[PDB]
């Protein structure tokens, strides 16, 4: 499974 | 403009709106209409005044607006606050009161004790 | 008693203290108040009422309040309070009675023996 | 760190979240709650010094409050006109008083 | 911080009803719930983010929009009976680390077939018994509110102009008056305790007030009394002390002797120009 | 107790007029 | 922005030995950015049914790629793989060879 | 043994036409098992291996929801990154990330990484310790402050020592028969020589897994470190990998060399000599 | 993905720990768990929260939870009840998205009770005052030891409420009461509440009334405007004294020529 | 209980000052007459 | 501990601080920076006295602190709670003062009555 949290920009 | 007229005699109290003169008026009380012709004999509404028998200050003590038929109270241009304890028997004792109560006094004396003087004067 | 149609002024009852207050909705920081007519002062942010003195002195009148936009409508407020009024009952009824005799005797007697 | 003071019913009553101790002024009351004290009712003008401890945090810091009350319990409306008008009423008094004692004499 | 459109709302069976929701704390998830007794918190929406969304268990008779990210609207297209209850949203982060839900205050929705059965409550309040007040020195007032539909009342309590929130107790839920059928009106009773030397203190002023929250401006009334619109509905009382001696008592004591004291003042000082022009006149014709 | 005001009225209702009474009679007899 | 060179490499799945099927690979790596041209050549000429793997990289962030086709070697034939490259000057050739 | 789960993404911007190329793979040790393409007619998440299949339409679902997620975060970063050079809106660039996890021979959690480049060199990274970050230069710095306030590593690290190694325990469990086998290496050695006095021996590796493996020379245990040539490991198509290594040697001296392999499908390492 | 929470309803005496349960099953990979309260207001307020793997179980104030994940069991414990806590307990849990449903399921409810702790019962049942604005007679059990509990009555006409909790922080007293009120001249405070099993000696008062003098004027204060009024008493007392006195002075003065 | 200006010290004080007169005085007059 | 010192007079309240006999002092009411403006004509400060003129005891009553300047206003720990009713003309006074002003009223009329009459009794 694939990362599953929250997403975050740069 | 001109004010409300405020009657209290015992514990009737009657309201009267000047504005408008002749046309029908209705009223409002803490945004409650009254004066209507509602089944109770405390509360009668004519031309102009308004009677309020066996007034009670805590009930009746508020806001109160007058306003043509058909209209809406918002567009009536004025408000009464009122508050007011009513006595069946309290005669007030204002400065004219507490004088006029005074000055009989001081002639009722005054004439016993002339009568008085020229009677002991006419019996000694 | 809507905000909208300018009736912006209140009253603010029933206290520890007999006092009367006034207050003026508008959110303005200067509020300007009159009576009849005429300016009687102004308030600031920190002091939100205006103070009528104690009920028993039945305060009556016209006020209106102003702040940045037109004065308001006027509200008429009126006091009746019976803080003299007496009952009138038999206690009070026997006293007075018995205070006039008893001075009519006095003053009687008094101008009996003064008499020549 | 303000001592909390409350206004109940009719009274006046401290709290911290452990015993006061009395520094002057109104004893007052314990209620059997060791963290509350009762000065009794506002009208009798309560006045003191208390003191007392935290507990969440600050447990090594004091705290002191000085309570004072004044309501006019025996204040009265008092115009200067009408002062001197009992004053110059009751000098009127007194010398009629001495003219009637004068006149008594002869 | 979400932030719903309304607290309370009454409407007629075939109107179409508008929710919103707003949340500032830029969060992805957002859900619409709605709530009943015995079966919890059932979801009708919810999105994932920006327009998109997903159905829940019980999505018959609604819709949704999420045209923006901060708002998530719910639309009823005719109201029906059976969609009577309390509606909340929420909304979260993504993920299961650290990502509660969080909620409003919620929204109560009643639909009824006819607006003719809005009613405001009839408030009255009672005093003390004087032999509660000769065994515990306390005393307890009763306010009742009786009459009123739908249940969205608030009631308050107000000693001397100021509100009180301590020796109150509460009904949690307003209760049907005869719950044996349908069309009943509602019932709610608050008491407030307190000390029996501060009740029997004429200058103190008690108060029991109810908020109700009823018919909008927009609503249309064809019925002869008085339109049941948002108001407030009052009562109150003074301190009584049946017996013994009070400042009213001694306030009419001392105006009765004052003006008794004036009459005799009065008296006296008439006869103090009599004689004094009787002793002129004798001096006068002496000499 | 007694906090009424009336009790004390009568007493110096009643000590007015014996007060003035007596008073009379004194200074008439002596003077 | 560094640019990285590819690496070719030109082999078989099975070891080969005339008459029967197997499977011609040509095996790129190391290279950056991740656009190629890579193509299978039978006698010089191109095999349209080739296919690929999908794009991945390593722990220095270079790409690497493998073509792949079915053929059947004879002692005849010529196989290659052609890769071109922005890093490239000219496509480089690699011809297909049985011992290595 | 120890085991491994590792996720790879790019992505390439083309200014001129649609939107960036995406691509992801997901490798369980050395065997692809998953794929992703943004410019492939299904829009799904694809499986590539047989043991994968097994899960049911919730597992693809979630799946493709999450990547295209991290498709809309590469568009994003490569829009923020082009400001952040001052470089011009004509060219093509790449964000590449990857992040996976390690298990030890007892299946528990033994490290994690997470990382980040753009334009092939790197931009951020977390430590070893999965607490704090690494930049590279100065314009990574703000986006560590950033991520800092914003407790990403947090949710990076209960991601990595927690659901990585479930998934990584299912997946082993469901694939046992692929994914732990083990093939030693089929080995040989060729010789040519190269035109009269010279020569080359060649010793080969075939059909091995996993990866990893070692080739050495020996001339009398003379360690060859130099003097032979060795090509990287390549892939076979078929699951399997292949390698040879070779060196150059007068003639008549190939009993002289030996061939070293050791692998971990062998139980002793071994020695091959000519013939 | 489910919650169930088995028992509805809990009691706890005031200042006493108390645990509420709630048993999970789930074959997601990641997940969290996590616990709301709701009041009688009607708003959910977020409690605590701990997901599936972190050691350590979460802390927040007086509540803790019980987290075995062997068992998948997440119990809520509180620790010093109080009377504020008397609400509606949810338990709630979450998943990654991709081993189950993604959505959050919630548990059914469990309701919490705390009682007081009443140091010296006294039952009594009163009759209020009529309130000369509606026609009810109300009466008012109180005082009782919150282990005794009321029941509706079969009468249409008569209605019970429910026990409630009230809390004077005057005095520092809580106390228990329930109120009932008809709309029927053969209401008496008598039996009222027959139905409900009310403890013996509880107090009925008679029918008469009885006063405290001395506690009435213990609550006696005055104003302003009084204490001028009596000023003006005095002052008048001692002019008519005066004027009196030289009155009598001046008709002796007279009389003795 | 408080009363402030409205102790009843003040109306007895009077009361006490006239009723100390007024026995000082009939007291004085029964002197003047016996003697 | 040395106490606040609190004067009342019709409607104006002066406070003192008690123990900075040695530095300008701030005054703080109710979590609210107060005096010391140069301005707001019913509030002014001098030396170490809080004056505030026209006080009402609905929005002025509650807590005041005092500290040096220099100083974050919560380390002090010496708080004054204040609640007054103020009003125009209205002064405090005792029942004892009331007694001695009778009391002295009354003497003093009897004593110039009876200077009076010995005065008048010889001539
Ligand atoms: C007597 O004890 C109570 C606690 O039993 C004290 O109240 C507590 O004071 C703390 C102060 O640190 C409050 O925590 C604060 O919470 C806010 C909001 O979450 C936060 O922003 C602050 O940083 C701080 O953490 C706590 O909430 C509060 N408890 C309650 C129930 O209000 C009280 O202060 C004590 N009395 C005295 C005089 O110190
Ligand atoms: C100076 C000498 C000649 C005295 C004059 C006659 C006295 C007998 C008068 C003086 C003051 C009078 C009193 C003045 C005030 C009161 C208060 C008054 O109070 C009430 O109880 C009435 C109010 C109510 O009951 O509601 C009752 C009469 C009384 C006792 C009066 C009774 C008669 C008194 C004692
Ligand atoms: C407030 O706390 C202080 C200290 O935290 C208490 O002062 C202590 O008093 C004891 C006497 O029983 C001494 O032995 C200690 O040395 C004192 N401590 C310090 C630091 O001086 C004080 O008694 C507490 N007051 C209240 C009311 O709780
Ligand atoms: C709620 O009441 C409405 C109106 O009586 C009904 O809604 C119907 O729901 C069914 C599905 O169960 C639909 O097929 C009908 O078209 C609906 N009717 C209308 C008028 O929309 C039904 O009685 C109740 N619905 C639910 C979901 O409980
Ligand atoms: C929404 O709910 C919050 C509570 O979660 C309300 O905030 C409370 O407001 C009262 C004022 O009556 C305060 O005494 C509480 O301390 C507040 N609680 C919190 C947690 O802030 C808020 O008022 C509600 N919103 C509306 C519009 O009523
Ligand atoms: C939450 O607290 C409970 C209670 O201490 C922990 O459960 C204990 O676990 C130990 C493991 O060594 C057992 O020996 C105890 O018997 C358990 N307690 C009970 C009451 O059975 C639990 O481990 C804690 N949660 C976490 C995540 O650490
Ligand atoms: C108050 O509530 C209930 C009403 O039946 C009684 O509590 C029961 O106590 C027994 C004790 O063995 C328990 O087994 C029951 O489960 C309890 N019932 C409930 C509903 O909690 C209690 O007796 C009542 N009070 C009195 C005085 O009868
Ligand atoms: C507020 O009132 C004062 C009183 O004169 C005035 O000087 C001031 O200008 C007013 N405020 C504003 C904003 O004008
Ligand atoms: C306010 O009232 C005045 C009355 O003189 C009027 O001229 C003015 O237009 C009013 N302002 C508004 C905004 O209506
Ligand atoms: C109202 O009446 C209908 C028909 O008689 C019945 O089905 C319904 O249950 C009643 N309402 C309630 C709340 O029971
Ligand atoms: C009883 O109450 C109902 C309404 O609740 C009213 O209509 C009826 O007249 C009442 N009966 C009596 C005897 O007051
Ligand atoms: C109601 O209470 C009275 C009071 O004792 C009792 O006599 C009567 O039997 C009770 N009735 C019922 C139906 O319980």
């Amino acid at each position: 499974g694939v990362y599953d949290g929250r997403e975050h920009t740069v | 403009q001109t004010p409300y007229k405020v009657s209290i005699s015992g514990t009737t109290v009657i309201l009267t709106c000047p504005q408008y003169p002749g046309s029908e008026i209705l009223w409002q009380h803490n945004d409650k209409n009254i004066g209507g012709d509602e089944d109770d004999k405390n509360i009668g509404s004519d031309e102009d005044h308004l009677s309020l028998k066996e007034f009670s200050e805590l009930e009746q003590s508020g806001y109160y607006v007058c306003y043509p038929r058909g209209s809406k109270p918002e567009d009536a241009n004025f408000y009464l606050y009122l508050r007011a304890r009513v006595c069946e028997n309290c005669m007030e004792m204002d400065v004219m009161s507490v004088a006029t109560i005074v000055i009989v006094d001081i002639c009722i004396t005054g004439g016993l004790l002339l009568l008085v003087y020229y009677w002991s004067k006419n019996r000694k | 008693q809507s905000i909208k149609g300018n009736h912006l002024v209140k009253v603010y009852d029933y206290q520890e203290d007999g006092s009367v207050l006034l207050t003026c909705d508008a959110e303005a920081k200067n509020i300007t108040w009159f009576k009849d007519g005429k300016m009687i002062g102004f308030l600031t942010e920190d002091k939100k009422k205006w103070n009528l003195g104690s009920n028993a002195k039945d305060p009556r009148g016209m006020y209106q309040c102003k702040g940045s936009q037109n004065k308001s409508k006027p509200l008429q407020v009126y006091y009746r309070m019976c803080q003299n009024c007496i009952e009138l009952n038999a206690a009070t009824i026997s006293g007075f009675l018995f205070a006039e005799i008893v001075s009519i005797f006095v003053l009687a007697v008094g101008v009996y023996f003064i008499a020549g | 760190f303000k001592i909390p003071i409350e206004e109940l019913e009719d009274r006046v009553f401290v709290n911290c979240n452990t015993s006061i101790t009395w520094v002057e002024g109104t004893v007052g009351t314990l209620l059997s709650d060791i963290t509350r004290l009762d000065l009794g009712k506002r009208i009798l003008d309560p006045r003191g010094i208390y003191r007392c401890n935290g507990t969440d945090i600050y447990k090594d810091k004091e705290s002191t409050v000085q309570v004072h009350y004044r309501m006019c319990q025996s204040c009265v409306e008092l115009d200067p006109a009408t002062v001197a008008g009992i004053i110059v009423t009751d000098v009127i008094a007194t010398l009629l008083l001495a003219l009637g004692v004068f006149c008594f004499a002869g | 911080k979400v932030t719903q459109s309304s607290r309370y709302l009454v409407k007629r069976t075939g109107e179409k009803v508008f929710l919103e929701c707003v949340q500032d704390m830029d969060h992805e998830n957002m859900f619409w719930y709605r709530q009943d007794p015995g079966l919890g918190l059932r979801l009708i929406y919810f999105s994932y983010d920006v327009k998109m969304k997903e159905k829940g268990d019980i999505p018959e008779g609604y819709s949704v929009s999420r045209e923006k990210k901060e708002r998530f609207s719910l639309i009823l297209e005719s109201a029906s009976t059976n969609q009577t209850s309390m509606y909340l949203c929420a909304s979260s982060f993504t993920g299961p680390y650290n990502s509660p839900l969080h909620f409003g205050n919620g929204t109560r929705l009643t639909v009824t077939e006819d607006l003719n059965k809005v009613f405001p409550p009839e408030v009255a309040v009672f005093e003390p018994s004087e032999a509660e007040i000769s065994h515990t020195q306390k005393a307890t007032l009763v306010c009742l509110a009786t009459g009123f539909f739908p249940d969205h009342v608030e009631l308050s309590w107000w000693v001397n102009g100021k509100e009180v929130h301590s020796g109150v107790s509460t009904d949690p839920q307003p209760l049907k008056e005869q719950p044996a059928l349908n069309d009943s009106r509602y019932c709610l009773s608050s008491r407030l305790r307190v000390s029996a030397t501060f009740w029997q203190n004429p200058r103190n002023h008690f108060r029991c007030q109810v908020q109700f929250y009823g018919l909008s401006e927009n609503d249309e009334w064809t019925q002869d009394r008085a339109k049941p619109v948002t108001q407030i509905v009052s009562a109150e009382a003074w301190g009584r002390a049946d017996c013994g001696f009070t400042s009213v008592s001694y306030q009419q004591g001392v105006l009765s002797a004052t003006i008794l004291y004036e009459i005799l003042l009065g008296k006296a000082t008439l006869y103090a120009v009599l004689v004094s022009a009787l002793v002129l006149m004798a001096m006068v014709k002496r000499k | 107790g007694l906090l009424d005001p009336k009790l004390c009225y009568l007493l110096d209702g009643i000590l007015f007029i014996y007060g003035v009474i007596l008073t009379a009679l004194f200074l008439r007899v002596k003077f | 922005m560094i640019q990285r060179t590819p690496k070719i490499q030109v082999y078989s799945r099975h070891p080969a030995e005339n008459g029967k099927s197997n499977f011609l690979n040509c095996y790129v790596s190391g290279f950056h950015p991740s656009d190629i041209e890579v193509d299978l050549l039978k006698n010089g000429e191109r095999i349209e049914k080739v296919e690929h793997s999908d794009l991945s990289f390593s722990k220095d962030w270079s790409f690497y790629l493998l073509y792949y086709t079915e053929f059947t070697p004879t002692e005849k034939d010529e196989y290659a793989c052609r890769v071109n490259h922005v890093t490239l000057s000219q496509p480089k050739i690699v011809k297909w060879d049985r011992d290595m | 043994g120890s085991h491994s789960m590792r996720y790879f993404f790019t992505s390439v911007s083309r200014p001129g036409r649609g939107e960036p190329r995406f691509i992801a793979v997901g490798y369980v040790d050395d065997t692809q098992f998953v794929r992703f393409d943004s410019d492939a007619a299904s829009q799904r998440m694809e499986p590539r291996a047989p043991w994968i299949e097994q899960e049911g339409p919730e597992y693809w679902d979630g799946e493709t929801r999450k990547v295209k997620a991290h498709s809309q975060t590469h568009r994003v970063d490569l829009g923020t990154l082009r400001g952040y050079y001052n470089q011009s809106e004509a060219g093509s660039h790449t964000v590449q990330r990857m992040y996976g996890c390690d298990v030890g021979s007892d299946w528990r959690f033994l490290r994690g990484y997470h990382q980040y480049a753009y334009d092939g060199k790197d931009y951020i990274a977390l430590k070893e310790d999965l607490r704090s970050w690494t930049a590279a230069d100065m314009a990574a710095q703000t986006t560590k402050h950033k991520w800092e306030a914003a407790h990403v590593a947090e949710q990076l690290r209960a991601y990595l020592e927690g659901t990585c190694v479930e998934w990584l325990r299912r997946y082993l469990e469901n694939g046992k028969e692929t994914l732990q086998r083990t093939d030693a290496p089929k080995t040989h050695m060729t010789h040519h020589a190269v035109s009269d006095h010279e020569a080359t021996l060649r010793c080969w590796a075939l059909s091995f897994y996993p990866a990893e493996i070692t080739l050495t020379w020996q001339r009398d245990g003379e360690d060859q470190t130099q003097d032979t040539e060795l090509v990287e490991t390549r892939p076979a198509g078929d699951g399997t990998f292949q390698k040879w290594a070779a060196v150059v040697v007068p003639s008549g001296q190939e009993q002289r060399y030996t061939c070293h392999v050791q692998h971990e499908g062998l139980p002793k390492p071994l020695t091959l000599r000519w013939e | 993905q489910k919650i169930t929470q088995t028992q509805p309803g809990m009691f706890v005496q005031e200042k006493e720990a108390v645990t509420l349960d709630c048993t999970y099953d789930t074959s997601d990979p990641s997940y969290g768990l996590f616990w709301y309260k709701q009041p009688s207001s009607g708003e959910m307020i977020f409690l605590i929260y701990q997901g599936s793997y972190d050691q350590q179980n979460a802390t927040e104030g007086r509540y803790s939870l019980n987290f075995q994940k062997a068992r998948k069991s997440a119990n809520l414990v509180i620790s010093a009840s109080q009377l504020g806590d008397s609400a509606m307990y949810f338990c709630a849990m979450r998943g990654g998205g991709s081993g189950g449903s993604y959505i959050p399921t919630f548990g059914r409810g469990t309701s919490l009770i705390v009682h007081p702790n009443i140091q010296n019962p006294d039952p009594a049942v009163y009759q209020l005052r009529d309130s000369k604005s509606s026609d009810k007679s109300v009466c008012l059990f109180t005082d009782f030891d919150s282990q005794t509990n009321v029941s509706q009555s079969k009468d249409s006409d008569v209605y019970i409420t429910d026990k409630t909790v009230l809390d004077m922080r005057s005095m520092d007293f809580k106390s228990n009461s329930a109120v009932a009120w008809s709309n029927k001249s053969d209401f008496a405070c008598a039996n009222a509440f027959n139905n409900s099993i009310i403890p013996e000696d509880t107090f009925f008062p008679s029918p008469e009334s009885s006063c405290d003098v001395k506690l009435v004027e213990k609550s006696f204060e005055t104003d302003t405007n009084l204490n001028f009024q009596n000023l003006s008493v005095i002052g008048f007392r001692i002019l008519l004294l005066k004027v009196a006195g030289f009155n009598l002075l001046m008709t002796l003065r007279l009389w003795s020529s």
